[PDB]
């Protein structure tokens, strides 16, 4: 009845819009109200399919995260200290979440929304990423405390180094896709270096029995695989059109990035268990 | 470059009908809605409806509900609005106007001048 | 029904001072405002649409701005070629509505 609008192709797009050439038709037009772009969330066009990816993961991580918040104290060895570490990662990932569904639905309302929005979406991702060490190097040196808390400030700088430059804005434009997929590689690129110290640190056959040895193979496929099809808009490339709505790179994109959460969470559940579990106590 | 030609001037008694033409060009025609305006000689302008080319849908002013109605010829990227049963207060400057995406109007017509008289 | 109302009604300035044409909606229309200036006997053409976008080849000196119900046209240096009618219209609303019109002359 009221706030109706129409699909429209690439060419009749603003220049703050066009960020795929490969995406030929399906853009929502500029609407400057949030009222017509929460709506458009249950209508088809460029950005449904970017939405309701990180729109159910970001519930996905919102149950996982008070499931486990919630889980009664007398089974943690320390539980504020369990639980603090354990609640950066679900923050980093509710936020990282809803900064992304939240952008990519006022993504059309106006330059100065998409902008603000945009920033918020790249920082996310980095705090995702930073949120992602906190339970890891917790418990991957628990019994290492110089280990723990160096490569925590190195984290800590490398990801807010990738928060002071997603602010600017010739970050975000086209011409710097693949830079932004270096920038968050570049950030997951630095658990390699804690990643070979626990293997030699602790032995080497319980870097794969205990715990996953496959955890570091599925995560750096997921990282590769997800910044090669954000970089070079894989789906589409070779077939500008077929992909205006469904199964374009963005989307594998984001579901790579709850995936491999996803199995970050579970590989340090797990990485849990072998820590107050004997063979697993500290050792000199 | 996007043009909208429109028919010519029309002298036509009271009581006849009358059929304005909107030829488009210069892109996908139908990828966008036409509208249709009225602006009568010294006054404002009024909207009279608007059409969808690609889904056929049309949505008219309770104004002109029975006065207009439109039609499409795909096949030549043209459209129709019919104007039935002209008086005087019908004696205006008929414009289609394409929109792009929500309606606001990029592109008009030179417009189509119906004048009713009795002379 | 979203009527609209254009304040000046009939705007005369001179040449180089700076003009300002209002247009208040009876509800909100959530910036869905276009303005458009039409001359004797042509179409109208749009200058600033969803509330301040300038249109592409629109002097600089024509602004949009406004939100929720009042709107509003400004032209930072008025030029002798400026004159005509000036209209708001609302594309929110279910049946399109288009302002009263605003004359500008020049001295
Ligand atoms: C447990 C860590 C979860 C987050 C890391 C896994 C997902 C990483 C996704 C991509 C890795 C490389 C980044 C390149 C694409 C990022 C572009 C962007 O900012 O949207
Ligand atoms: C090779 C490229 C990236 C490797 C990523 C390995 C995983 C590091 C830890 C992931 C994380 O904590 O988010
Ligand atoms: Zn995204």
């Amino acid at each position: 009845s009221e706030g109706r609008w129409r699909v429209i192709p690439y060419d009749v797009l603003p220049d703050w819009l066009k960020d795929n050439d490969y995406l030929l038709h399906g853009h929502r037009p500029p609407m400057p109200s949030f009222r017509a772009c929460f709506k458009s969330i249950f209508r088809i066009h460029t950005e449904t399919g970017n939405i309701w990816t990180h729109l159910l993961g970001f519930v996905l991580f919102l149950f996982l995260g008070i499931l486990t918040m919630l889980r009664p104290n007398m089974y943690f060895m320390a539980p504020l200290q369990e639980k603090v570490v354990f609640g950066m990662f679900f923050l980093g990932a509710v936020l990282c979440l809803s900064f992304s569904w939240l952008f990519h639905t006022v993504y059309c309302h106006s330059e100065k929304v998409s902008r603000t929005f945009s920033k918020l979406a790249y920082s996310g991702i980095a705090l995702l990423i930073m949120g992602s060490f906190v339970p890891w190097l917790y418990y991957s040196f628990y019994c290492s405390p110089q280990p723990r808390l160096i490569y925590l400030s190195i984290v800590c700088v490398l990801g807010i180094s990738a928060i002071i430059v997603a602010q600017w804005d010739r970050f975000a434009t086209p011409k710097h896709r693949q830079t932004r997929a270096g920038v968050f590689l570049g950030l997951g690129l630095s658990g390699v270096v804690p990643t070979m110290h626990f293997t030699i640190a602790e032995g080497f056959v319980k870097a794969t029995t205990v715990g996953q040895m496959g955890w570091f193979f599925l995560m750096a496929v997921m990282y590769i695989t997800g910044a090669g099809l954000y970089a070079a808009r894989i789906p589409e490339r070779f077939f500008p059109g077929k992909f205006d709505i469904w199964f374009q790179s963005h989307q594998i994109f984001h579901v790579l990035v709850v995936a491999a959460a996803f199995v970050h969470f579970y590989g340090v559940s797990n990485l849990q268990e072998f820590r107050y579990g004997l063979e697993g106590g500290c050792t000199d | 470059e996007v043009l909208l030609q429109q028919s010519g001037p029309e002298l036509v008694k009271p009581g006849a009908s009358v059929r304005i033409t909107c030829k488009a060009s210069g892109y996908t025609f139908t990828d966008f809605n036409m509208d249709w305006v009225k602006q009568s000689p010294g006054k404002s302008l009024e909207w009279i409806g608007d059409f969808n080319p690609n889904s056929g849908g049309s949505i008219y002013n309770q104004k002109f509900k029975d006065k207009a109605t439109f039609t499409v010829d795909k096949s030549s990227s043209t459209a129709y609005m019919e104007l039935r049963s002209l008086t005087f207060e019908d004696t205006a400057v008929y414009y289609c106007a394409r929109e792009t995406g929500t309606a606001w109007f990029a592109y008009w017509g030179q417009g189509t001048l119906v004048t009713v008289s009795a002379a | 029904d979203i009527q609209m109302t254009q304040s000046p009604a009939s705007l005369s300035a001179s040449v180089g001072e700076t003009v300002t044409i209002t247009c208040r909606a009876s509800g909100n229309i959530h910036n869905f405002l276009a303005w458009y200036q039409q001359k004797q006997g042509k179409s109208p053409q749009v200058l600033v649409y969803n509330a301040k976008t300038l249109a592409d080849g629109v002097p600089s000196r024509f602004s949009g701005s406004g939100s929720g119900t009042q709107y509003s046209l400004k032209i930072n240096s008025l030029q002798p070629e400026d004159f005509g009618s000036y209209y708001c219209q609302q594309f929110w609303s279910t049946p399109y509505t288009f302002g009263g019109g605003t004359k500008l002359e020049i001295n």
